[PDB]
């Protein structure tokens, strides 16, 4: 108790009263000029970087390919029969496809209807502020043939065939190539455009590749994958309601009661991959119809 | 391709350093006239 | 412990009944001249050296492993088996898993290898120069071989040597008393009694212990000295017995140590404290079961300075052979902190301030000063050598003198030879030989009947000799001593041959001559003779010695003689840095107060103003009674004095006088000056040569004992040995003393600083709910592999200009982790740290696309291992390893800014009083460090695997220079602060932030 308070000279757990406001009013100082010193270095730094490019961009390069609707453990296992085994998938696939609908696409100003067709990339010119904003791609829920949240909300989530749309990520300055035909030798059969970035879902394992079944695919125009006419991306700051190209796959004649892990992989010259991250450049997705 | 920096120039310049440096340190701490 | 009496009087067993026949041959030993050193390396290669069994040493693969599994260890060890068993659990799980956790159970391994050999090697060294200590100045034994006497090594004796030991000696092994002349031994060791029992060849018992011709093991000599023969060597010996299993040291506590201990314990309870607190909020935060325990391990390495017990090591050790290499040999490793704390210093006249090399330089006889020892240029004397009172004095001078000149010496002149006796005696004897003739014969005419040396009761010297001429009655009684008691034992003075009464002028004059030669620095001496008549004492009367017969006074003084001893070289200096540093330094001498007073003023101990009370009374012709007794701030107080003084008068003298000096004080008489000083609440260094000071050197909390003339009793009845009995030695080891604080508490500053830059990140990514800025493996990093080394350069720091420029420490007060340390190194210098590794982190993720306010809660989905679509600030999607290669580029960022700014931490904790531009960067080991700790930083970022093996990466440029600032400014403050700590002294400042 002597060290916790004396009243001798008012020391409160071993220092003065004087000596706490003093040692108080140093610290406020102190810390508020350290403070201010670390938010003086903050803003010199962001004096640097610009508002519509990053100073770095190789750490996300190549672009890795993701799949919607996002599930724990890349495993989309659901009951057919179960009213309710299937609801997160088909929500969080909603949440997402909301973007795409013909409400939120109506202003022309910033919303403009692109090629219906593969075409050349919509390249807007420099990353600067001269234009303002720029228009967006249009697309519409329709280039989604069977999962498009139009005619089936399931997506085929109630039937036992599962719409897993496949999706690229957006990055800022990136111009999709696809691999020429001179060297289409190794990637397996697909529709070529030289317009589109193709994607072709495939098995695993000789078991998985066995039980798949039947690969429908479904994106611009009917060609697996995604057309060129919508990059580049420009960013938040100049596109900031862009909307991105996708695809989806159906998978028909599926097993049921079996967990097939099935790998959907990006082809293009700027298109790599990774041992360790398995999202640069493809996807691998375990479903199960346990009905 | 404005998307690849070159790590290799980098990773060879900081090598160049850490050798010069545990160089530069050994000869410090070894010292023959360094009194 | 009933091992004495008990365990003694039961093994015994001795050959003290053999004649002197019966021992030489059975030792086979001349009893004259003592076994040949071929002969005696005989033996010593049979029984082996003369020392006691040591106990084991555990090997170097016992050290090394317990400290590879030492306590802290095994957090890491545990770390790695549970890492390795997640990921044999990961490996029988789904097919083709990652090698994240063994490649962390790998790094917790190396980690835990580099850690223990480190911790080893450096244990290995302390270990190594500890006890290189121990063979510093070993033991000696005077041992007679091949008729000659030499001093050689304890542990080169073996049985039937034959040794010689004197007053003062150490026994080196049982012996035999073969000869002895008033020898006394102690055998408090032995029997329990400290009282001195007589050792004579004589056969008086046939018990061993109370027999009078048997020396023990341990005990030691009091008075006189004798010859003897080893009869048993190393363990066989009687006290070798017990002392090998049952007077073994107990758990001796340095405080050093232990407030080191206590600041250990308490950081090692707040440190898991919050590691456990942070493991239930990792596992709250839906986080691995192996990451809870990854971030546990972290938290407490980068919490609890586990080096702290090694730089303790390091500083005391490294102080340690400071001080050995300065003269001052630390006999105990618990002194070598009590010598910064030292406060007053009870230091002697001669022996130790002076060379004590004492030449005869001035003389007074026929009522008249004269000068002498001419410069051997056989000039002779700057008076008549034939002055008949000079005579006299010459005679009693030499024949009353019990030195004599040893062999080999009539090549070299009288003033460079050496001699056998009494320093006076020596400058007495080179005296007469320069100026009167030869002594050898001058002590063989006047043949010496009875002598009595120098003894403390009577206080004076005696001697008869028979005159062999016709003109006296058949005796001639010499005799000298102290002036003053000289003085008052006759009656009669020779005044150019013709004998007058010694009247009070006479005895006016000699006052004042006594005085004129004490104020000059010299030690003088009464000498007197009679001539006892005739028909009461005829010519072959026999004057006994025990039972005083003759006249003692009625005496006739013929002259007084004065020597000089100047003082050491550096012992002005040594006292002109002792009163800069606030000690107070007393002199305790046996010599007259006037001669003390004089020698105490010009050596520095009394400085100018300062007058005694005789000095005063002097000044304004007053009775020294009259006088103000606090009006002096220095005094020489009389051995007389002192003896009839209580505890109160004591204290009141060192209470209220800063320059003391104790004149004529008899050496039994220090143990209570000493006692008085510690009353005085002072840290004690007390200067010991002879046996008497034993209780003194023991009393006091520094016994310094004299390396050269000190005896074997004071050395093992010290705390430190005096290399060289110079006195400005003592104060260097107090400023080494010093030195051992001042680097321990900079490196506890240095080390404790880091805790807060390692310690934020994990509490800002806990409370803004960020990525983590730094991670465990960058924490253990840092903590085990880069500032190992530049927290114990701070060890071999040397001292700044104001270390002996500032007041002793007190024990009591002034500890080594303090409040105001703390508030130093965790709530200044490591918030700027901190800031400044932040201040890196957000520039790269800047720079990579996040912007520093869209961090913000973004851990919650940037943890996440399948939400691969986290949008930047400027709408990029990345993915879980994209986006946690740049986290663990930030983490090799926040590690390159530690280093950046221990960098300038490390520069100014080189000092804590003065600039960093006066110290300097003489310190090589630590500019080492900071190469190294840079060196070994670039290399872990650049080497290539690094990335998937410690998940380090390489670090863009612009990055290294991003904690820059914040370096210089650490730098900056710490400059600015010590100035005006400088400036200011006592200031706001000083009193809240000079830790
Ligand atoms: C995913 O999208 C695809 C679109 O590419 C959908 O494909 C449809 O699949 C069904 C089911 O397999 C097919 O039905 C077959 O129809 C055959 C005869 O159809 C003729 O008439 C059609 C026009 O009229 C119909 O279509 C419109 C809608 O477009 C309706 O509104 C209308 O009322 C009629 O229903 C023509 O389009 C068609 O080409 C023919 O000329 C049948 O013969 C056939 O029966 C066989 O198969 C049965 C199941 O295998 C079997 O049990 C029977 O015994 C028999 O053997 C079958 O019913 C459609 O042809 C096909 N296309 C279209 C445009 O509808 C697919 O359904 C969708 N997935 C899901 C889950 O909805
Ligand atoms: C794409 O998906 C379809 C259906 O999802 C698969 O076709 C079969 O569909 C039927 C349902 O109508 C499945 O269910 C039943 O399986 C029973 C198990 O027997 C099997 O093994 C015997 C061996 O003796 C086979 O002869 C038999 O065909 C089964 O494969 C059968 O007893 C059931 O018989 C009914 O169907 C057969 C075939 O049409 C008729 O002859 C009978 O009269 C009776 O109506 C029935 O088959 C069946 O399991 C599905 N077969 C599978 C999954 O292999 C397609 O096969 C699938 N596509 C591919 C490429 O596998
Ligand atoms: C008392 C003694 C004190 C010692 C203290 C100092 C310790 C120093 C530590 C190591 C010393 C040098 C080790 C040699 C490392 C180079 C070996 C080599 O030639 O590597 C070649 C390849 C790398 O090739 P890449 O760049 O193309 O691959 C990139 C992979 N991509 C593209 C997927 C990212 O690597 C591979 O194949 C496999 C990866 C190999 C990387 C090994 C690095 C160290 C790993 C464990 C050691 C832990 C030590 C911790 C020390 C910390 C102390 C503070
Ligand atoms: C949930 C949030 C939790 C936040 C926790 C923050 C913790 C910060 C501290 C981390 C490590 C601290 C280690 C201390 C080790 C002390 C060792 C020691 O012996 O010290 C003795 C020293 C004393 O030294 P002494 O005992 O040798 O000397 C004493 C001398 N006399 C007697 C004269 C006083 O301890 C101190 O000086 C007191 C230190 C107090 C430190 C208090 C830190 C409070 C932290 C508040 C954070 C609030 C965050 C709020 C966020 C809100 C967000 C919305
Ligand atoms: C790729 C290259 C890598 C190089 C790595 C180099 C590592 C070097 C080791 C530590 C560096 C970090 C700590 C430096 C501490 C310097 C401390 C000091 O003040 O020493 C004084 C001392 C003063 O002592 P003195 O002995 O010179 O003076 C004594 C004076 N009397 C006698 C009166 C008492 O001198 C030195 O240490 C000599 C070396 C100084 C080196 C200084 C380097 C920095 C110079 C300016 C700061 C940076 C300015 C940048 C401007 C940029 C403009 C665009
Ligand atoms: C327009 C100006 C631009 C300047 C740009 C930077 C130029 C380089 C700046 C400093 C480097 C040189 C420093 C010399 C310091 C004095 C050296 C010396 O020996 O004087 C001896 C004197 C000491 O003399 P003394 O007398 O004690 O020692 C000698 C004793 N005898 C004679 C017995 C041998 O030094 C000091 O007292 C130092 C006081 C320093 C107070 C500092 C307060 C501010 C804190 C930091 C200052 C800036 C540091 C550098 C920052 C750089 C940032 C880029
Ligand atoms: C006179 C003194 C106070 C000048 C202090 C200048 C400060 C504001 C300067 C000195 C060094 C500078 C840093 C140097 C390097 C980089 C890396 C870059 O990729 C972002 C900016 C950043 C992080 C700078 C920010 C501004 C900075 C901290
Ligand atoms: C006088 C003192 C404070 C200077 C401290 C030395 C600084 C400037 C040194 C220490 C380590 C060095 C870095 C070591 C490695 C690299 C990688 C290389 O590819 C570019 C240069 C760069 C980034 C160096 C720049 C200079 C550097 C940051
Ligand atoms: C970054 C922000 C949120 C942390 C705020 C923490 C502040 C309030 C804490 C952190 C460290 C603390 C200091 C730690 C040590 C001491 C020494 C003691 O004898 C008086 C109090 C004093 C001076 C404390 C005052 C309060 C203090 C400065
Ligand atoms: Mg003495
Ligand atoms: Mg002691
Ligand atoms: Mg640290």
């Amino acid at each position: 108790k002597k060290f916790i308070w004396n009243s001798e000279k008012k020391e409160f757990l071993g220092r003065t009263g004087g000596s706490w406001f003093k040692i108080l009013l140093f610290y406020v100082i102190f810390y508020g000029c350290l403070a201010g010193i670390f938010i003086g270095t903050i803003q010199v730094m962001l004096l640097t970087i610009s508002e519509f490019k990053p100073t770095y961009q190789d750490r996300v390069a190549p672009p890795g390919l993701t799949q919607i609707p996002q599930s724990q453990k890349t495993e989309i296992s659901f009951r057919p029969n179960d009213p309710q085994s299937y609801e997160s998938y088909v929500v969080s696939i909603v949440r997402f496809l909301e973007k795409y609908k013909d409400l939120a696409q109506k202003d022309d100003m910033i919303f403009e209807d692109c090629g219906n067709v593969p075409s050349e990339l919509k390249e807007r010119g420099e990353y600067n502020n001269e234009r303002g904003e720029r228009k967006v791609c249009r697309f519409r829920l329709e280039w989604l043939g069977n999962c498009s949240g139009l005619n089936d909300e399931t997506y085929g989530y109630k039937d036992g065939k599962p719409c897993v749309i496949i999706k690229l990520n957006r990055v800022l300055g990136f111009k999709p190539k696809p691999p020429k035909n001179e060297s289409l030798e190794t990637y397996p059969v697909m529709k070529y455009n030289p317009y589109v970035l193709p994607v072709h879902c495939t098995g695993k394992r000789d078991e998985d590749k066995e039980k798949v079944g039947t690969m429908e695919y479904f994106g611009l125009g009917g060609y697996p994958g995604f057309p060129l006419q919508y990059y580049p991306y420009y960013g938040k700051l100049l596109q900031p309601k862009y909307l991105q190209p996708l695809m989806a796959v159906q998978f028909t004649n599926l097993t049921m009661d079996t967990e097939i892990r099935i790998e959907c992989k990006a082809y293009g010259e700027n298109i790599g991959y990774s041992e360790k991250d398995r999202f640069q450049g493809r996807f691998d997705v375990k479903i199960e119809v346990k009905s | 391709d404005p998307f690849y920096y070159d790590y290799e120039t980098v990773r060879n310049g900081g090598l160049i350093f850490a050798a010069l440096a545990f160089i530069v340190g050994l000869i410090i701490i070894l010292s023959k006239r360094l009194r | 412990e009933r091992d004495m009496d008990e365990l003694k009087k039961e093994v015994s067993m001795d050959d003290h009944k053999l004649s002197l026949d019966e021992l030489h041959r059975k030792y086979g030993t001349d009893l004259s001249r003592g076994l040949t050193p071929a002969r005696a390396a005989e033996i010593l290669a049979r029984d082996g050296p003369n020392a006691l069994t040591p106990p084991p040493t555990t090997p170097e693969w016992v050290k090394f492993c317990r400290q590879l599994f030492g306590g802290f260890s095994m957090l890491l060890w545990i770390g790695a088996i549970l890492c390795f068993l997640a990921y044999g659990i990961q490996a029988a799980t789904e097919e083709e898993p990652q090698n994240d956790n063994l490649y962390l159970g790998v790094v917790l391994s190396a980690v835990v290898i580099i850690t223990g050999c480190f911790s080893y090697y450096q244990e290995a060294k302390s270990s190594k120069i500890m006890e290189s200590f121990k063979n510093m100045v070993p033991q000696q034994a005077l041992v007679i071989r091949n008729g000659e006497k030499m001093s050689i090594n304890a542990e080169e004796v073996v049985v039937g040597d034959l040794v010689e030991v004197k007053g003062g000696d150490r026994i080196p092994a049982d012996l035999r008393i073969i000869s002895a002349n008033g020898c006394k031994v102690d055998n408090s060791s032995l029997t329990g009694e400290s009282e001195p029992q007589t050792r004579s060849p004589d056969f008086t018992n046939e018990n061993p212990l109370e027999t009078r011709n048997i020396a023990f093991f341990s005990t030691n000599c009091v008075e006189g000295t004798a010859r003897g023969i080893v009869v048993y060597t190393g363990d066989r010996t009687v006290m070798g017995r017990i002392a090998t299993l049952a007077s073994g040291l107990e758990g001796g506590q340095t405080p050093i140590a232990a407030e080191i201990e206590h600041f250990i314990h308490i950081i090692t309870g707040v440190a898991v404290f919050l590691g456990v607190s942070f493991f239930i909020l990792s596992l709250i935060l839906e986080y691995t079961w192996l990451e809870a325990v990854i971030f546990l391990i972290g938290i407490i390495v980068a919490n609890v300075p586990e080096g702290l017990l090694a730089t303790v090591t390091v500083c005391l050790t490294l102080t340690a052979k400071r001080m050995a290499r300065k003269n001052c040999l630390v006999k105990n490793l618990e002194a070598v902190e009590t010598l910064g704390s030292t406060s007053t210093i009870c230091s002697d006249k001669t022996g130790t301030l002076t060379q004590n090399r004492m030449t005869v330089a001035h003389m007074w006889f026929d009522n008249q000063i004269h000068e002498a020892d001419t410069t051997e240029n056989q000039s002779g004397v700057s008076f008549d050598k034939t002055s008949a009172t000079w005579l006299a004095l010459s005679r009693i001078a030499g024949l009353c003198n019990r030195a004599v000149f040893q062999a080999n010496q009539e090549n070299l002149p009288i003033l460079k030879r050496a001699v056998a006796g009494d320093a006076s005696e020596s400058a007495l004897l080179k005296c007469i030989e320069l100026c009167c003739g030869s002594v050898k014969e001058m002590r063989e005419r006047y043949t010496k009947i009875v002598e009595i040396p120098f003894n403390s009761t009577n206080k004076y010297q005696l001697s008869i000799h028979k005159n062999p001429n016709t003109a006296e009655p058949r005796h001639l009684l010499v005799m000298k001593g102290a002036p003053e008691r000289i003085l008052d034992r006759c009656s009669s003075i020779l005044i150019h041959g013709k004998e007058q009464p010694l009247d009070e002028e006479l005895k006016d004059a000699f006052q004042n001559a006594y005085l004129e030669l004490g104020g000059l620095g010299e030690r003088v001496l009464g000498f007197c003779h009679l001539f006892l008549p005739d028909e009461q004492f005829p010519e072959g009367f026999q004057f006994d010695t025990d039972d005083v017969n003759f006249p003692l006074d009625n005496l006739c003084f013929v002259g007084l003689i004065s020597m000089i001893d100047p003082p050491r070289a550096a012992v002005p200096d040594a006292v002109g840095k002792c009163r800069s540093a606030g000690i107070k330094v007393i002199m305790v001498t046996g010599d007259h107060p006037i001669t003390a007073k004089a020698i105490a003023k010009g050596v520095g101990i009394i400085s100018e103003g300062n007058e005694t009370v005789e000095d005063i009374a002097a000044r304004l012709n007053i009775p020294v009674s009259q006088v103000n007794p606090r009006d002096a701030k220095a005094c020489v107080v009389h051995g007389s004095d002192l003896k009839d003084m209580t505890s109160e008068q004591l204290d009141d003298i060192l209470k209220y006088h800063t320059e003391i000096v104790f004149a004529r004080t008899s050496p039994q008489q220090k143990l209570i000056i000493v006692e008085g000083c510690q009353r005085q609440g002072a840290i004690v260094a007390v200067t010991g040569d002879g046996v008497n000071d034993s209780p003194a050197l023991k009393k006091a909390d520094i016994g310094v004992a004299m390396g050269i003339a000190g005896s074997d009793v004071s050395k093992q009845a010290a705390d430190m040995i005096l290399l060289d009995d110079n006195f400005a030695s003592i104060v260097t080891g107090v400023e080494e003393g010093r030195l051992i604080f001042d680097n321990l508490k900079k490196s506890i500053a240095y080390t404790l600083t880091s805790n807060i830059p390692e310690i934020t990140p994990f509490l800002i990514f806990i409370i803004a709910n960020i990525p983590l800025p730094l991670g465990t493996v960058t924490i253990l990093c840092i903590d085990l592999g880069t500032d190992m080394v530049p927290a114990i350069s701070l060890a071999y720091e040397q001292a700044e200009s104001d270390i002996m420029k500032r007041q002793p420490r007190n024990p009591k007060t002034d500890k080594l982790v303090n409040e105001r340390l703390i508030s130093m190194a965790y709530g200044q210098i490591g918030m700027i740290q901190a800031l400044g590794g932040f201040f890196t982190y957000f520039v790269i993720l800047a720079e990579n696309g996040f912007l520093p306010i869209h961090l913000l809660g973004l851990r919650v989905n940037w943890d996440d291992r399948w939400i691969n679509d986290v949008e930047d600030s400027y709408g990029q999607q990345w993915t879980y390893e994209q986006r946690k290669i740049v986290e663990f580029t930030c983490h090799t960022a926040f590690f390159v800014s530690i280093v950046v700014v221990q960098w300038a931490d490390l520069v100014i904790c080189k000092t804590r009083r003065n600039s960093v531009f006066q110290q300097g960067m003489k310190n090589k080991i630590l500019i080492f460090g900071l190469f190294e700790e840079t060196a070994l930083a670039a290399f872990l970022s650049y080497c290539p695997g690094m990335g998937v093996a410690l998940r380090m990466y390489p670090l863009k440029p612009t990055w290294w220079f991003c904690a820059f600032p914040y370096s210089l400014l650490i730098f900056v403050y710490d400059e600015v602060r010590k100035l005006i700590i400088r400036r200011r002294p006592g200031g706001w400042v000083e009193k809240e932030t000079y830790y």
